[PDB]
């Protein structure tokens, strides 16, 4: 899910740019700049709802999946063997040859997670006025602009990939906090021209085990993937607009079950469910400086 | 928004003379400027795009020229079929201007 | 106050169209436009007032026109740029009729 | 911390190259090289203080910090993909296409340590003239101009890393001191049009250890982090002023205590009474 | 013994500015410069005598005079260079009014 | 610092004529040459940047050429609007001089 | 399918003088335009392929020039072997019309 969205399901009225971005249009100004969120490539993120577990009040101890590993592959490289087609040719005085293929700068990351990916924000030039709906920029999170900190590192542009497809690649990168639930691994390849370089086997997989071997474990009951692949740009047959490309990634999670220990007061969570089912309340002041409440008496006997 | 000025309000000539009209943008536009002719009770029709080319069917004697912040059409000898106003367009930045 | 302008002949979502409204007296003038991934540029004078649309299937751009209607008046017309791109500037050669 | 200083704060007036050097303009002649101050990449450092430990000055033994791990990330890779705004576009000829993202040589430093980074000079140019005030050059440390055995190794020209965004990256090298309480990595690529190359991971550490397992012991009670990480520059859409991207280091350090010998010699104090 | 130059129309900090003085007889001479990142540049004569200084979100720029002004008397100009960069060498092609 | 130093001191010339002003840097410099005109009563005018182009509303008759250390302003036929001094400046190395 | 239209049905010219005939396609062909010479009598001979060289032993009164939409054959100087007809064909797509 990068810049086109899949819903016009036909090949003509949205011209089926699905999987790939709209087309890059660059500033007119270095003051002016306007990414036009169908173009941004954004991350992908997904949950799967586990069910409940067994427990056991007696030793206030629990279960709770854990993801030991992972296979990962992204899938459809050699689709990118389309060398015909109505790109830019590599012959150009004559415009004969093959159609320039897909290359450009490469982003493969995923994370396999117990919760929600927390993650930065951080960007190149910080004037960038981004659309401010359908996409969340850090100034849809901390509601103020942006600052020149957001340029190297704020420790307050913080964020949780909680929705889908909305939070671009090019501004929030996976976020190493204090105390971590999640195994993210990614690699970055700049350039204008790199060509392209991928790897499959069903062979060979991932250990997600911590130092401790705990391995993710999963918060709620829902296990989090999130993925994020581009794979280059494509350049047409006119001004070379960019539409960039991206390919889906396969994951193979291996969960089992673990004991692990409830570490809070039965009592405090029974009061914590008390208050979040119950709706919270005006009425009249009957705590402070204004009490509506006159007396109170304890008896014992 | 840029702002599109042209030197000759006005230009009073005869068939077989050289006319050149200029045009000028308060901020730089690369080489985007296209140069349209009005025929009074038509739609305006392209006559140079992109301030260097020629429109397909425009004859020899059109001719555009310049980047940057001056921009120039040009006639050598004038014919019947060009009695028509001329505007100059940029189309570097939103919004257009004319 | 709702417009509406038809296209035949090519495929009508892949070309960006911009609208140009003309007074009698004081030449051209730009008014908005909308790209293949439809996204809505306007003219400053005229912000919030048009909404320019386009229904793909149907053929037909839709500018919406001010709502108020107060002190704009011309000729308007329809462009359709040269070539299918995503690209914003593109020096529409095809202009409509004129209403 | 790589040229342009934080402090102006507004991207107006400092047009906010933070986190990028300024501009480069190379010299106009072969004698006269004088860069400039905001244009040159410099190290970054920083010292947490630790808590004292230990009050066992009259037996030998005395604890103290260790760093026995570390996990270091350069954090901010995706936003090179950035390919809108106004730098040279990949297809010049009618300026269109993508503005080119953050390619050039890059330079990827990092050092943990108990006292501060012993560092060298070395430079490319023993002629260059840099400003001698806001920058710390072999000049501010030696005291005398540059020798023509500072194009290569001079036993001279050391310094340490005391200051942070003053010691620039084309003048100081860390140096392998023949004693060594700090362990530094390092990579350099060089050319003019190499792509970046990075890996995000939160997996695997660095072990800290020593030979004889001890690793980087926390003298005075500090831990000195040191970092550079130069991704390449940007060429603008005019006379082609380059100018570096910096993205920021994140460490994790894993300190524990242990037992040393005493390095508070009483002997100096009662000596320094006489 | 401080001047100030007015600039308005553009943003301020993004461009140099040089200052160039005309006795009325022997021409012109360039005198100081002072470029985006604001770092000063003085011409031989004049070297530790004037300080050239911008203000940025004030627009001005301070040519703050030899503080002696013995010898030194022409008609005091600005100019700005054609492009907002950090390189030196832009042609100045906006001089002032002159004073 | 680059002294620049002019052969014709001062010239005398009718319109319709052609005249040639070169100019001698000490060092190289390498295009980095502007030719300005400065009427009596005015700020100096840039015509010609950078030795080889002209700055945008300056007419064709102006043109600028050469490169490194001999460079030359060119003028085919004078107008009664080209009296007026014109001076030619490094813009290669600092300080700058005219 | 492409269809290419020629703006001179016929041209009488003596020997000595200049022609240009032009071609419109309606689609984009972007160099592939050939100009065939038919005498009477004969095959059709290729003069002008791919619409900017001349095919060998054609002498050089013979011209094509154009590219994208609008295309052109022109002669200088006539000759009485120049006295047939001469048809465009476009060959850039399937099928090829002329």
């Amino acid at each position: 899910r990068m810049g086109q969205p899949p819903t016009p399901e036909s090949l003509t009225e949205g011209g089926q740019y699905y999987g790939w971005s709209r087309g890059i249009n660059l500033a007119t100004s270095d003051t002016e700049d306007s990414p036009e969120n169908n173009t941004l490539p954004t991350w992908s993120m997904a949950k799967l709802q586990l069910p409940m577990l067994n427990e056991d009040l007696t030793c206030d101890t629990l279960q709770m999946w854990e993801a030991v590993s992972v296979k990962t592959e992204v899938v459809g490289s050699g689709s990118l063997l389309d060398v015909h087609g109505f790109n830019k040719p590599t012959d150009t005085v004559n415009t004969k040859g093959i159609s320039t293929p897909v290359e450009g700068s490469q982003y493969h990351v995923f994370a396999v997670g117990g919760e929600p990916l927390d993650l930065q924000g951080l960007v190149t030039d910080a004037r960038t006025k981004y659309k401010e709906e359908g996409v969340v920029t850090i100034k849809t999170i901390t509601k103020k602009d942006m600052v020149n900190k957001d340029q190297v590192l704020n420790p307050i542009s913080k964020a949780k990939l909680d929705k889908d497809g909305m939070y671009p690649v090019e501004i929030w990168h996976p976020d190493p906090a204090k105390n971590e639930n999640t195994r993210y691994f990614g690699n970055y390849t700049g350039g204008t021209t790199t060509p392209p370089v991928l790897q499959f086997t069903n062979t060979l997989t991932t250990v997600l085990l911590d130092e401790n071997g705990v391995g993710p474990l999963c918060k709620g009951e829902g296990l989090y993937l999130s993925c994020v692949d581009i794979m280059g740009w494509r350049v047409t047959r006119n001004y070379d607009v960019h539409h960039w490309r991206g390919l889906p990634r396969y994951f193979k999670i291996t969960l089992r079950k673990r004991w692990v220990k409830n570490p809070y007061p039965m009592a405090s969570l029974i009061s914590s469910l008390f208050n979040n089912m119950l709706p919270q309340v005006q009425g009249q002041p009957m705590e402070g400086e204004n009490t509506q409440v006159e007396e109170v008496r304890v008896y014992d006997g | 928004d840029i702002v599109m000025t042209q030197s000759p309000t006005s230009m009073s000539i005869s068939v077989g003379d050289r006319v050149t009209m200029n045009c000028r943008a308060s901020q730089n536009v690369y080489s985007n400027v296209d140069w349209y002719q009005q025929k009074t009770g038509q739609s305006p029709k392209l006559v140079i795009y992109k301030a260097s080319n020629r429109y397909t069917g425009v004859p020899d004697r059109f001719t555009g020229s310049g980047s940057g912040t001056y921009f120039t059409l040009t006639i050598t000898n004038i014919q019947t079929e060009d009695l028509a106003v001329y505007y100059c367009l940029q189309s570097n930045a939103f919004p257009f201007t004319f | 106050l709702k417009l509406s302008c038809s296209a035949s002949g090519f495929t009508f979502s892949s070309y960006g169209m911009h609208w140009i409204r003309q007074v009698p007296g004081k030449g051209l003038d730009w008014v908005a436009y909308i790209s293949s991934a439809s996204d809505t540029f306007y003219a400053d004078a005229v912000k919030e007032r048009f909404t320019i649309s386009r229904d793909n299937a149907k053929n037909t751009l839709y500018l919406r026109l001010n709502s108020l209607k107060s002190e704009d008046t011309a000729i308007y017309y329809c462009a359709r740029t040269r070539y299918p791109t995503d690209h914003f500037y593109d020096w529409f050669p095809y202009w409509g009729q004129g209403t």
